[PDB]
């Protein structure tokens, strides 16, 4: 498998503060083939960032991604109150598709 | 409106068999490659098995390769996932996810069928 | 992949073929079916053959065993097309070598008039406006009287012309000694062999466009209001120029199919390469038609009658532009080395594709090593001895017969229509797009799907029956009509590829046992 080690899950972000999280892949992902997902409190996950740079429908422009090959990141310009969720990066290249660990971006 | 509706959740014995039913509507189901993505009770999301647009190209995860069977019904737009030899570390929340473009990913997800193994 | 393919079909079809095919069909009116075929057919069939090669573990003939084995002879049609293409393509390189060898002297042979091959109907181009129309420029007359030594018809071959046979033997020795007896362009692709062609084309463009009277040449190039689209030679000429410049009814791209990874994103690469080829053809068209505008403004004749409406336009207008360029010996040397480089890369790719398809057709029937070396020499010898019939005095006539009928006529429309029809209506656009989703990642959109389904079959059958209900004969340089036996020979050349598909259909139906519906059902299921 492609083991996607991610940022530490529990981090407390004050509202209106620029925070970011990483996503380290064990193998090389083609950077058009790695996506970021957002799962809210007890709801289903939804696609948030696809091909590590773009944004899905309904995703605010405060979200952005960077990185290629091995290290991938998600960058939030200013965290608002609708951001208390858990984020999973997900490579899509290798036929054993693997999601990352959790990143429960909580509040203070 | 694209909405994936899953069913078939419940409690089963270890080594038992259960069959899920992701009923889909709002898109041409025959032209979109389905997938099943489970979520462990500690909320570590894990992909299980995908199936292509026509159902000919079927992939599974390495953990559930030899005992999970994904199938489709394009006539009435229901996605299935057969399970057998269901062990203890397979209790999860199983989502069906529409991922056809590999550059887009699972852009539409379903609800959860809480599967418990006792 | 891209490095051996960006030279693989960006070759003499863009700097030599599209020029005179645009010139023969009125210039502006050629670009309308050119772009119609390019967008509705050419990039769809480009992606189609690339994915047919990539999906199947093999390529060429036996790629139609994993995709509809009943129509297995699209590969055989591709073999016939690439064989005839190798023959007449290498005699283009023979003429380019003959131009290069005559360039090494300080005064170019096509620069002035006082030469041994020039008739008394010759004056220099700067004197034709002063003398008051049955007179020949030195470039056209050097071409037709020293390079071609052009005779009075295809029925009078004269004699086998000396030193063009030696130039053809030279390019065939280069091809035989740099395809399997050695290595192709491997480390020389960087900074040369791929950007020196485009730098030379840019130099020719910035020379031709700055020539006086080039604006009327660009007007001839880009105004459709002549050679109206009611005569079908424009449509079929543009469609075969698309399917020729892409090598896309050839089996070469299917041969450089299987030499790709299975999960390789080969859609953006194919659109980038196709747009690069179309831009190369279009920019070289600007260059050569600016030169022809200069030639017509200098000679005082019309643009459509200033040079050869046939396969001499890159060997008349481009040497003329070299003549009106500072230090013409140096630039003729670089230009004909450039033509040799494009033609040699494309011929290496085509002969490698033909050899790869023929050894995938017969694995271990010809033993690799000892008998693999013999087969390249046998193929080069056979195509050289069938290339010596274009070397003779009536050699342009046989060459134009090949160039209009053998590998760039109704054979290409037949193979393109049958590939798109087989995939779309037997293999299924849905099932094929499922395979594409497995490999590339995404199902191709309504452009590719509706092009393989409707647009490219409709274009190919429409132009095929349009060139038959309103039939026009093959004429060379708008003055020489071909005889009935030459038209029959050209139609036999075309039918040697088009009748590869019904012959294998009746062979596979005869060799299989059972009722006809069950036989067809068994033969169209992929293996
Ligand atoms: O267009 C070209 O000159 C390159 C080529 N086309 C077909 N085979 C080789
Ligand atoms: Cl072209
Ligand atoms: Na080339
Ligand atoms: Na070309």
């Amino acid at each position: 498998e492609n083991v996607l080690t991610q940022s530490p899950a529990i981090m407390s972000t004050s509202p209106g503060e620029k925070v970011t999280m990483t996503c380290r892949a064990s193998s090389s992902v083609g950077s058009s083939y790695l996506h970021w997902y957002q799962q809210k409190s007890g709801a289903s996950p939804k696609l948030w960032i696809y091909s590590t740079s773009n944004l899905a429908s309904g995703v605010p422009a405060r979200f952005s991604g960077s990185g290629s090959g091995t290290s991938y990141s998600l960058t939030i310009s200013s965290v608002e109150a609708e951001d208390a969720a858990t984020y999973y990066c997900q490579q899509f290249s290798g036929y054993p598709l693997t999601f990352g660990s959790g990143t429960k971006l909580e509040m203070k | 409106e694209v909405q994936l509706v899953e069913s078939g959740g419940g409690l089963v014995k270890p080594g038992g068999s259960l069959k899920l039913s992701c009923a889909a509507s709002g898109f041409t189901f025959s032209s979109y490659a389905m997938s099943w993505v489970r979520q462990s009770p500690e909320k570590r999301l894990e992909w299980v098995a995908e199936i292509s647009s026509g159902g000919r190209y079927i992939y599974y995860s390495d953990t559930v390769t030899g005992r999970f069977t994904i199938s489709r019904d394009n006539a009435r737009n229901i996605l299935h996932l057969e399970m057998s030899s269901l062990r203890s570390e397979d209790t999860a929340m199983y989502y069906c996810a529409r991922g056809e473009v590999r550059q887009r990913g699972f852009d539409y997800w379903g609800q959860g069928t809480t599967l418990t193994v006792s | 992949f891209v490095l051996s393919v960006a030279g693989g079909f960006v070759g003499l079809g863009n700097v030599w073929r599209f020029p005179y095919l645009c010139y023969k069909n009125g210039g502006g009116a050629f670009l309308i079916p050119y772009f119609i075929f390019l967008f509705g057919s050419g990039l769809p069939v480009f992606f189609l053959e690339v994915i047919i090669g990539q999906y199947t573990s093999e390529g060429g003939i036996t790629c139609w065993e994993k995709i509809c084995p009943l129509f297995s002879g699209i590969g055989y049609a591709s073999i016939v097309i690439v064989s005839l293409l190798n023959v007449y393509y290498i005699v283009i390189l023979a003429w380019a070598t003959y131009y290069l060898f005559h360039s090494f002297q300080k005064d170019l042979p096509w620069a002035h008039c006082n030469h041994s091959w020039n008739t008394p109907q010759c004056m220099e181009d700067t004197l034709r406006r002063n003398e008051s129309a049955n007179f020949t420029s030195p470039v056209i007359e050097f071409w037709e009287r020293n390079v071609l030594s052009l005779s009075s018809g295809i029925d009078n071959p004269g004699s086998l012309k000396w030193d063009l046979a030696l130039c053809l033997l030279l390019v065939w020795l280069v091809c035989f000694f740099c395809i399997w007896k050695g290595v192709r362009s491997t480390g020389k692709v960087v900074y040369f062999t791929a950007t020196f062609p485009f730098a030379m084309l840019l130099v020719l463009l910035v020379r031709g466009l700055t020539l006086p009277g080039a604006g009327e040449g660009i007007k001839f190039y880009l105004y459709p209001d002549i050679s109206r689209l009611g005569d079908p030679q424009v449509w079929i000429d543009a469609g075969t120029q698309i399917f020729f410049s892409y090598a896309i009814c050839l089996g070469a791209m299917t041969s450089l199919g299987s030499y790709n990874k299975y999960k390789y994103n080969s859609y953006r690469d194919c659109m980038l390469l196709g747009c690069l080829n179309s831009g190369t053809s279009f920019v070289s068209g600007f260059a050569i038609f600016s030169i022809l505008g200069f030639m017509a403004q200098e000679q005082g004749v019309d643009i459509a009658d200033v040079a050869e409406s046939g396969p001499g336009l890159a060997f008349i207008a481009y040497p003329k532009a070299v003549t009106m360029m500072p230090l013409p010996t140096f630039w003729s040397i670089l230009f004909f080395i450039m033509l040799l480089l494009l033609g040699l890369d494309s011929q290496f790719v085509e002969v490698e594709g033909q050899i790869t398809s023929l050894v995938d057709l017969y694995p271990s029937f010809l033993r690799k090593g000892y008998r693999r070396e013999i087969f390249i020499a046998i193929l080069c010898s056979i195509s050289y001895l069938l290339g010596l019939t274009m070397v003779t005095e009536g050699g342009m006539y046989v060459f134009q017969l090949f160039d209009y009928y053998a590998a760039s006529g109704v054979c290409l429309l037949w193979v393109a229509f049958f590939e798109c029809f087989v995939i779309a209506w037997i293999y299924g656009v849905n099932r094929f797009s499922e395979d594409i989703r497995d490999m590339i990642g995404y199902r191709p959109g309504p452009w590719m799907k509706y092009s393989w389904a409707v647009i490219t079959p409709a274009l190919c059958v429409g132009c095929f029956v349009f060139s038959l209900v309103k039939y026009v004969p093959l004429t060379y340089n708008k003055v020489y009509r071909y005889p009935d036996w030459a038209i029959g020979l050209g139609w036999g050349l075309a039918l040697s590829s088009m009748l590869c598909i019904p012959l294998v259909i009746v062979i596979l139906l005869c060799r299989t046992e059972g009722p006809l519906r069950v036989r067809i059902k068994y033969l169209i299921t992929p293996r």
